[PDB]
C-alpha cells in the first residue's frame, strides 16, 4: 500500500535507523524477533515520551490490523511515523510562505480553488471528487471558499 | 523641524557610502582603471537593485498576506 | 496596489470618511467618523490592550469604549486621532501606500484657512504624498450632478451648507452655514423619546436613534393636522424592533423629529427653515437667474437617504416664491457616495495633473503656498 | 520537585484548596478547608497529642474534633491556622519547598483590601516565596472557558459570586456577592431532616448531608407541583445508605433543598433568586451587549456537579427576558479543578514573570506594593 512508502518518505534515515536498532533491545536469542504488541509501551519510555492509557490502548489499535497479535516491522514504521508529530525536525515555514506565494498565480493573497484543480492536475493526475472534497475538509474549517497561509501550513504539517 | 535632519542625513549616508575621486590629478591609466571599477561598481549596484525591487515584490506580498490574515479576524 | 499610479480619492466628509483609487466608482473603505478609547485602564494580558480603536472595530466596541468626534462642525480636536484613523484607512483598509500616490481630499465647505494650513502642514511632515489637490464638496457634488447650475444643500453631520453656483462659478456671497445636523437631530430625538419614557445618554443609543431615523422617520406634509390625526392613528403609528428584541413604538415623533430644522423654534434658533435659508440665499444674488436657481436646485449628503425633503422642498419654495416657473429638485440615488464619484471625475482628465500641489513647492513657500495654489 | 524552578500554583477556593505545581493539569493535593482539633485535653501518652489536624487526616479523625472554619464567607479567623494548612500542603503532601518557586494564588472574589495586605506580610515574613501573583477566580474560571465573554457565577462554599466579564474585561460595577452557600443548604436540609425526625447539629452529620446532596438532591423543573405529585411518590422517593447502615429515606426534600437558593423567601432573604441576581447584573450595563451576555453565561464551583442548575437557569432567564435570542450555558465536567487549570495556563506563557511581586518590592514598599502591582 501507500501507506508504507508515505511513512518512509515522511521520516528520516537516522531515526528509522536507530528506532530499528533500539527495537532491537527486546530481542535477545532463541525468539521470533517480533515482541508482544504491550512490550512496545516499554520502548517508548526509551524514546523520552510518556503517553498514557488513552493513547497507549489507542495506538495499540492502531498496529495488527488483521488480528495476529504481533507487530511487523512495516507496522513499526507506519505506527512510528504516526506517533511523534515533529516531522522533517520541524517543517520549515519562511520558504513555505513563498511556495504559499507559488499557490496563488494571480497575486490576490489566498488560493482559489481553480488554482487548486490546475495545480492538482499539473501533478499528472486527473480531478476526482473525492480529491478535492477531502483536500477541502482536510484544509478548511469554516467554508471561507480559500486556503490561507495558516490553512496553507496547518493542511502539509510535516510534508516534505 | 526635522526638515534638515531628514536631508542631511540622507546627504551624509549617501557620503559615507559613496567614494571621492580627486579626478582633475589622475592619470592616463588611472581613469581607466578607474572608470572601469566604477562602471563595474554602477553593474553591481543595478544587480542588487534589482534584487532589491524583486525582494521589494515579495515583502509587499507578505505585507498582503498579513493584512488578510488581519481582515479576516473580525 | 494597481500597477499604475493612480491618484488616491478620499472624501473626509463631516460624519463619513469614503477612500479609495482614482479611476475607480465607489469609494473602497467607507467608515463613519466615530473614534472609540478605552473607558478603563489596564490590568488584563493575552489580547487587545490598544488605545486607538476605528472603523468596524470600534462599530463593534462600541460598549466598551468612551465613543469620541474628532471633528465636529468643522472644527478639529486631535491631529493625531486623523494620523491615526488615515493610517488604518491607508494601510489596514486600502492595502495602500501614499508614496506613489497623489491624492485628492474634498473638506466641509467654508472650513478655516489655518485649519487648512495646519492640516497640510502636519499631512506632508508626517506623511510622504507626491502630491496633493484639496476641493470644497460643494463643486463636487455639482460635478456629480454635471449641471453648472444650481444650489447645493450639504447636509452633513455636523452643518448643513447652502451654496449657489451659476454655470460654474461659485457664489461666497450668497453662502450660509446652519448648525443644525444630524447631532441636533440625534439630540431632539433624545429628548422626545425622554418624554416617551426612555432615557439614555450613551453613544450607543445615539448610534440606535439615528439608526431610527434612517428607518422609520417621516417628513410630515401638514404638522399639526398630523399630530392631530396622529393622537390615535393604530396604523400610521409605526414600531421598531431594538437589537435588544424589545419593541419601541413612536407616532408622531417619526414626522417631529426632521421638521426641527425646518421649524428651528422648537429648540430655539434665531434663523427660521432651512428653505429660508435657500431663499434668502437665491435673492442674495442678481433678480433674474433666480428663476433658474428655482429649477436647478440639487440637494446631497447622507441624510438625504430619508424621504420627504423633495416634497417638503418644493412646496415650501412654491410657497415663498412665485408659482409661474416649475421647481423640481433632482437626487440621485445614493448620492452621499456621489462626492467621492467627482473626485474620481478629477483625477479622470488629463489637465488635472497641471496643478498637483507638489512636495516641492510645499518646501519652497511652507503652508502659506496653498493660498496661491488653490485659489 | 521538579528539577525546573516552575511555579506553584495554588486555588485557596472558599471551600477547597487545591495545590500543585504550574505546567500541570490537574492540581497534586485537594482537600476540603475543615480544620479539627483536639475536643479534650492530654493524659494519654505514646501516640497522637497533636494539635492542628488537617486534610484526610482530620477528614477521619472527624468524630474526635471539633471542626472549625478558618475561613466562611471569606472573613479570616486565625491566620495561624492558614499557616499551618499551607505548611501542611507544602511538605507533607505536595513535598515542595517554596524557596525555589514562585505562588501563583486564587482569591474568593471582592476579598477585603485589608485582608490581602495582612495576609500577603505574614505570608512574605512567614514563608521565602521568591515572587509572588494573586489573582480573582472570576478571570480563572473565563480562563478555563477560554472565552473572553460572559457572565461567571461563582458558587463557592461562602458567597455566590455574579460577575459580568465582556471581552475579557472586568465590570466591578455590576458584580455581586451573595451570602447564600453550601453552608446555607446544608442548614436549610438540616431543618427539613429535622421536621422528618432526625435531628444532629454536629459536623459529620453535615458532611452526611452535603454528600447527600452531592448524591440524591434535584433541581425541581416546576415545585408546588412536584411536591403535590411527590406526596406519595414511591417511584420518585429516594433513599440513602448512611454508613452506619440504616436506610434514610426522601422524597420531595431532594429537589427542595437547591429550590432555596432560587427561592431565598423560604428562609427569609431580601434578595431574590439568583437568577434575578444574574438579570439585574446584566441590564446594570448597557443594553446592546446583553444578548451576548445572555448567550454566554457561565457557571463555576464545586456545587455545578449537581443536576438541574443549567436547565433552571436558562429556562428563568427565558421567562425574564425575551426569548429572540437562543440562551445556552457552558460547564465542563470537573470545572472545580479548573480555576487551578487556568493557573497553569497564566504559567504558561512567558510573559507571567514580568510581573511577578519579587521580595524586593515588598521589602522597598511594604505591602503598600500590592495596591499597585496587582490592580
Ligand atoms: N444609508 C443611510 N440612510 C440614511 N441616512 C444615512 C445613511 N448613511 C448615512 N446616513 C446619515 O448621514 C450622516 C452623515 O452625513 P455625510 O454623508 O457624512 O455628510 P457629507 O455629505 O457632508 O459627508 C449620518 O449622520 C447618518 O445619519
Ligand atoms: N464531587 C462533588 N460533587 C458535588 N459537589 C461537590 C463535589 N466536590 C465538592 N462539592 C461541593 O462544592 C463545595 C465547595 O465549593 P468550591 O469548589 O470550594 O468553591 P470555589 O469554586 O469557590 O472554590 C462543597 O461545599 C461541596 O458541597
Ligand atoms: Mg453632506
Ligand atoms: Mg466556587
Amino acid at each position: 500500500d501507500d501507506i508504507y512508502k508515505a511513512a518512509v518518505e515522511q521520516l528520516t534515515e537516522e531515526q528509522k535507523n536507530e528506532f530499528k536498532a533500539a527495537f532491537d533491545i527486546f530481542v535477545l536469542g532463541a525468539e521470533d524477533g517480533c515482541i508482544s504488541t504491550k512490550e512496545l509501551g516499554k520502548v517508548m519510555r526509551m524514546l523520552g515520551q510518556n503517553p498514557t492509557p488513552e493513547e497507549l490502548q489507542e495506538m495499540i489499535d492502531e498496529v495488527d490490523e488483521d488480528g495476529s497479535g504481533t507487530v511487523d516491522f512495516d507496522e513499526f514504521l507506519v505506527m512510528m511515523v504516526r506517533c511523534m508529530k515533529d516531522d522533517s525536525k520541524g517543517k520549515s515555514e519562511e520558504e513555505l510562505s513563498d511556495l504559499f506565494r507559488m499557490f496563488d498565480k494571480n497575486a490576490d493573497g489566498y488560493i482559489d480553488l481553480d488554482e487548486l484543480k490546475i495545480m492538482l492536475q499539473a501533478t499528472g493526475e486527473t480531478i476526482t471528487e473525492d480529491d478535492i472534497e477531502e483536500l477541502m475538509k482536510d484544509g478548511d474549517k469554516n467554508n471561507d471558499g480559500r486556503i490561507d497561509y495558516d490553512e496553507f501550513l496547518e493542511f502539509m504539517k510535516g510534508v516534505e | 523641524g526635522k526638515r534638515q535632519t531628514e536631508r542631511e542625513k540622507k546627504k551624509k549616508i549617501l557620503a559615507e557610502r559613496r567614494k571621492v575621486l580627486a579626478i582633475d590629478h589622475l592619470n592616463e591609466d588611472q581613469l581607466r582603471e578607474k572608470a572601469k571599477e566604477l562602471w563595474q561598481s554602477i553593474y553591481n549596484l543595478e544587480a542588487e537593485k534589482f534584487d532589491l525591487q524583486e525582494k521589494f515584490k515579495q515583502q509587499k506580498y507578505e505585507i498582503n498576506v498579513l493584512r488578510n490574515r488581519i481582515n479576516d479576524n473580525q | 496596489d494597481e500597477d499604475e499610479t493612480t491618484a488616491l480619492v478620499c472624501d473626509n466628509g463631516s460624519g463619513l470618511v469614503k477612500a479609495g483609487f482614482a479611476g475607480d466608482d465607489a469609494p473602497r473603505a467607507v467608515f463613519p467618523s466615530i473614534v472609540g478609547r478605552p473607558r478603563h485602564q489596564g490590568v488584563m494580558v493575552g489580547m487587545g490592550q490598544k488605545d486607538s480603536y476605528v472603523g468596524d472595530e470600534a462599530q463593534s466596541k462600541r460598549g466598551i469604549l468612551t465613543l469620541k468626534y474628532p471633528i465636529e462642525h468643522g472644527i478639529i480636536t486631535n491631529w493625531d486621532d486623523m494620523e491615526k484613523i488615515w493610517h488604518h484607512t491607508f494601510y489596514n483598509e486600502l492595502r495602500v501606500a501614499p508614496e506613489e500616490h497623489p491624492t485628492l481630499l474634498t473638506e466641509a465647505p467654508l472650513n478655516p484657512k489655518a485649519n487648512r494650513e495646519k492640516m497640510t502642514q502636519i499631512m506632508f511632515e508626517t506623511f510622504n504624498v507626491p502630491a496633493m489637490y484639496v476641493a470644497i464638496q460643494a463643486v463636487l457634488s455639482l460635478y456629480a450632478s454635471g449641471r453648472t447650475t444650481g444650489i447645493v444643500l450639504d447636509s452633513g453631520d455636523g452643518v448643513t451648507h447652502n451654496v449657489p453656483i451659476y454655470e460654474g462659478y461659485a457664489l461666497p456671497h450668497a453662502i450660509m452655514r446652519l448648525d443644525l445636523a444630524g447631532r441636533d437631530l440625534t439630540d431632539y430625538l433624545m429628548k422626545i423619546l425622554t418624554e416617551r419614557g426612555y432615557s439614555f445618554v450613551t453613544t450607543a443609543e445615539r448610534e440606535i436613534v439615528r439608526d431610527i431615523k434612517e428607518k422609520l422617520c417621516y417628513v410630515a406634509l401638514d404638522f399639526e393636522n398630523e399630530m392631530a390625526t396622529a393622537a390615535s392613528s393604530s396604523s400610521l403609528e409605526k414600531s421598531y424592533e431594538l437589537p435588544d428584541g424589545q419593541v419601541i413604538t413612536i407616532g408622531n415623533e417619526r414626522f417631529r423629529c426632521p421638521e426641527t430644522l425646518f421649524q428651528p423654534s422648537f429648540i430655539g434658533m434665531e434663523s427660521a427653515g432651512i428653505h429660508e435659508t435657500t431663499y434668502n440665499s437665491i435673492m442674495k444674488c442678481d433678480i433674474d437667474i433666480r428663476k433658474d436657481l428655482y429649477a436647478n436646485n440639487v440637494m446631497s449628503g447622507g441624510t438625504t437617504m430619508y424621504p420627504g425633503i423633495a416634497d417638503r422642498m418644493q412646496k415650501e419654495i412654491t410657497a415663498l416664491a412665485p408659482s409661474t416657473m416649475k421647481i423640481k429638485i433632482i437626487a440621485p440615488p445614493e448620492r452621499k457616495y456621489s462626492v467621492w464619484i467627482g473626485g474620481s471625475i478629477l483625477a479622470s482628465l488629463s489637465t488635472f495633473q497641471q496643478m498637483w500641489i507638489t512636495k516641492q513647492e510645499y518646501d519652497e513657500a511652507g503652508p502659506s503656498i496653498v493660498h496661491r495654489k488653490c485659489f
